[PDB]
RNA sequence: ACUCGUGAGAGACUGCCGGGGUCAACUCGGAGGAAGGUGGGGAUGACGUCAAGUCAUCAUGCCCCUUAUGUCCAGGGCUUCACACAUGCUACAAUGGCCGGUACAAAGGGCUGCGAUGCCGUGAGGUGGAGCGAAUCCUUUCAAAGCCGGUCUCAGUUCGGAUCGGGGUCUGCAACUCGACCCCGUGAAGUCGGAGUCGCUAGUAAUCGCAGAUCAGCAACGCUGCGGUGAAUACGUUCCCG
């Protein structure tokens, strides 16, 4: 199916389709589902047009979804970048902002190792 | 142990979040047990001299 | 070792069949120390197997070892910085042992997406000569009668 | 994250500092030594010198950083590379 | 009827022992009955120590602090019993509980 | 009155028999029901194939400490000392079958300086 | 009348029998017995070697500072990073993840401390606080793996959880460098691994839990201890190390 821009698999349960919607995760998706009172281990062959969209208008009336996301995401980014916090700087240096061990780990920010 | 040190230490701190053990026969700051209030090498010392009434060798 | 030959642990035989070779195999088949869960995916393979086939489990079972079992293995020694290898007979007990671990390291490897169906298919064609122990058995004895010329050594 | 029920914490004497200077109006560089204390809307028109370790580093601050601490703008560690 | 928790607390079985013979006599002197010393779960208190300082923590030591603790439930609280074990010493090794 | 005892691994069981039928009492269960394993069920009976007097004696636990094989060899080894009791007999036989000699084996002593029990730490010469 | 906890005693000494042995040590087998040939484990390091480690526990000979290299206080640092090595945890999925029902242990701690029942929070936690200086009251009736029922059909996946944003609780005068926990978004590398290399011979290997020291808060995946389920193999010293 589809929704929002976001192509739902052909065959996945809803408890996941609803996660792949970079808005709405795990435990989200869980707790929607609840207060819908779908069931979440049925296939998507059995999807219907209006459940969805009900759905749709529920998540945007309650939450922001997708570009909206990104988009204060990158504002945040950029206030403390030019606001000169130490999360800024952590940014321009392309480093983790809580302080973990640089020493060894952190490989997954700093990206592909280079050899010296 | 810095005798200066020490005796601030056993002074009043000003807060109540200033206060730590000091092992009283060396000063030791690291590794001293809270009941004896003595360190590991005290407790060692006086053990083997069998003047802490209650410690002894233990296998079991 | 050094001193001499250490005592054998006394296996108990199964109850459920009475043979110590389901008992062997599911010693061999343990995982991480779950002697329950193993006995019942023994159980539950032999079922299927005996399900597909419609024969004796036990019947074929002896089938299965008696056409893998192998009689010759290679050993390797080196002599004037060269390592060369020797073939000698093996005895039947070690041969037995081998024949299971063989089994079993090649029921771990199939593509069926389920073991307890991998291992009755594994069982079902090294019954039927067209498993991969007995492909594991045909190049042993190949290496062996290849390279036996060097049994003069006798070590 | 500060605990909503005890609110934030600001320091006594620049609390005082900075009422006397807003009360007289004048706006003047401020020998500030608290790293600590928080931010509160009345600093929007007013320059601290905070303390790096080295010497005092004067930062202007205004509405579009509230809600943080002073020390997170005057950086401790000093890194030119390599 | 009344009945008085007499707790006796020592380090060493010998001077334990001796204590509860003591009091066991001074009953039964004063006439009064007693169950005796029953036994009860003793405390154990390990403690691990390094071997020396500076690193070399391969190998340490380990010391036991044992404590015997013994009921002398004593019922019938005749007075003169009260007062005889009121003014019985015992030795510092020994700690006598009246309750 | 008939008394008995087994120990295995701190797993300490009471025992007592009566002329009855051949019904198990485990803590007002049958044995189906308390540890419902194959080998228990055999380890638990073995004795009494071995003597060959089935179905004519009742058997009541009280349960304490250890865990399910501990307990089931307990049990074991109680009924087989209370068979010898009650019937000494059958005594040679069954202690050449080797059920009342007692099992002396358990958790051993942990060693400082070690992981657990007699497991080596990682020692490597580097 | 049995465990139970804690006092005394008995019990393994080649004790006896048969054969080898110089009629000697010692050895093989057998009977009794809980155990048979130091039953299992711990405490236990001879003369000395490595000018081994420690003037940062402490003590000490000599030199050095004494108006400083002694000393108070505010802030910062010991947690910095384009890299390298060592020790552990999490995995890489079906002997499995998740959801519901369901039974078995040991040992230890508790005074300026444990914290019951009830009420509200998804849950961290907020109110209150009986019972305890402790076989009695709390650490949940100490659990987890285990057993029964349903989904997943081999996917970078319902496996896997780091990184980054948005909201709170708790100890602390003091959480931005610089704590932990709870709620959410976030979905990266990783499909059993190169030469090489390490541990282990019975309650052992592996796997799964619990408690304590230091401590108000914790960098606790470390150390110390207490447990559940519980294997395979040893033909024999030619080759590697001592
Ligand atoms: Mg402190
Ligand atoms: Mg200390
Ligand atoms: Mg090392
Ligand atoms: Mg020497
Ligand atoms: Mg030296
Ligand atoms: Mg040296
Ligand atoms: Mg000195
Ligand atoms: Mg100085
Ligand atoms: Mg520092
Ligand atoms: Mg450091
Ligand atoms: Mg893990
Ligand atoms: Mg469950
Ligand atoms: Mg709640
Ligand atoms: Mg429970
Ligand atoms: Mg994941
Ligand atoms: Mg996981
Ligand atoms: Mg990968
Ligand atoms: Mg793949
Ligand atoms: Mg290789
Ligand atoms: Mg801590
Ligand atoms: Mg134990
Ligand atoms: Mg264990
Ligand atoms: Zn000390």
């Amino acid at each position: 199916a589809r929704l929002v821009g976001v192509d739902l698999p052909r065959d996945k349960r809803m408890e996941i389709a609803l996660t792949y919607i970079y808005g709405i995760g795990r435990t989200r998706s869980n707790e929607i589902l609840a207060a819908t009172g779908i069931d979440k281990n049925m296939r998507t062959k059995d999807l219907t047009d209006d459940q969805v969209t009900v759905l749709r208008d529920y998540i945007e009336g309650n939450l922001k979804v997708e570009g909206d996301l990104r988009r204060e995401v990158q504002a945040d980014i950029r206030r403390k970048i030019e606001i000169g916090c130490y999360q800024g700087l952590r940014h321009r240096r392309g480093l983790p902002v809580r302080g973990q061990r640089t020493k060894t780990n952190a490989r997954t920010r700093k990206g592909p190792k280079r050899t010296i | 142990a810095k005798k200066a040190l020490v005796h601030k230490a056993n002074k009043k701190p000003k807060f109540a979040v200033r206060a730590y053990t000091r092992c009283n026969k060396c000063g030791r700051p690291h590794s001293v047990y809270r009941k004896f209030g003595l360190c590991r090498i005290c407790l060692r010392e006086m053990a083997h001299a069998g003047e802490l009434p209650g410690v002894q060798k233990s296998s079991w | 070792p050094r001193k001499g030959p250490a005592p054998k642990r006394p296996l108990v035989n199964d109850p459920v069949y009475g043979s110590q070779l389901v008992t062997q195999l599911v010693n061999k088949v343990l995982l991480e120390g779950k002697k329950s869960l193993a006995e019942r995916i023994v159980y539950g393979a032999l079922e299927q197997a005996r399900e597909k086939t419609g024969t004796d489990p036990v019947v074929t079972l002896k089938r299965a070892l008696d056409n893998v079992k192998p009689a010759l293995e290679v050993r390797s020694r080196r002599v004037g910085g060269a390592t060369y290898q020797v073939p000698v007979e093996v005895r039947p007990d070690r041969s037995t042992t081998l024949a299971l671990r063989w089994l079993v390291n090649f029921s771990r490897q199939r593509r069926e997406k389920t073991m307890v169906e991998r291992l009755a298919n594994e069982i079902l064609d090294a019954s039927n000569g067209l498993g991969a122990s007995v492909k594991r058995r045909e190049d042993t004895h190949k290496m062996a009668e290849a390279n036996r010329a060097f049994a003069h050594y006798r070590w | 994250p500060r605990s909503l029920k005890k609110g934030p914490f600001v320091d006594d004497h620049l609390l005082k500092k900075v009422d006397v200077q807003n009360e007289k109006n004048t706006k003047q560089v401020i020998k500030t030594w608290s790293r600590r204390s928080t931010i509160i809307p009345d600093f929007i028109g007013h320059t601290f010198a905070v303390h790096d370790g080295r010497k005092h580093v004067p930062v202007f601050v205004t509405e579009a950083m509230v809600g943080h601490k002073l020390g997170e703008f005057a950086p401790t560690r000093t890194f030119k590379g390599h | 009827g009344q009945k008085i928790r007499i707790r006796l607390k020592a380090y060493d079985h010998e001077a334990i022992d001796a204590s509860a013979r003591k009091i066991v006599e001074t009953v039964t002197r004063t006439g009064a009955s007693v169950v005796g010393p029953v036994p009860l779960p003793t405390e154990k208190n390990v403690y691990c120590v390094i071997r020396s300082p500076h690193k070399y923590k391969d190998s340490r030591e380990h010391f036991e602090m044992r404590t015997h603790k013994r009921l002398i439930d004593i019922l019938d609280p005749t007075p003169k019993t009260v007062d005889a074990l009121m003014r019985i010493d015992l030795p510092a090794s020994v700690d006598v509980n009246i309750q | 009155p008939i008394q008995t005892v087994g120990r295995r691994k701190e797993a300490v069981v009471r025992v007592r028999l009566v002329p009855g039928t051949g019904q198990f009492n485990l803590d007002g269960r049958t044995l189906e029901n308390y540890f419902p394993n194959k080998v228990h069920q055999q380890l638990i009976k073995a004795p009494l194939v071995t003597v060959d007097r089935v179905d004519q004696f009742d058997i009541y636990a009280h349960l304490d400490g250890g865990g399910p094989s501990g307990q089931a060899g307990a049990l074991r080894l109680a009924i087989a000392r209370a068979l010898i009791l009650v019937q000494p007999e059958d005594r040679p036989a069954l202690k050449k079958a080797g059920f009342l000699t007692r099992d002396p084996r358990a958790i051993e002593r942990k060693k400082y300086g070690l992981k657990k029990a007699r497991k080596a730490p990682q020692y490597s010469k580097r």
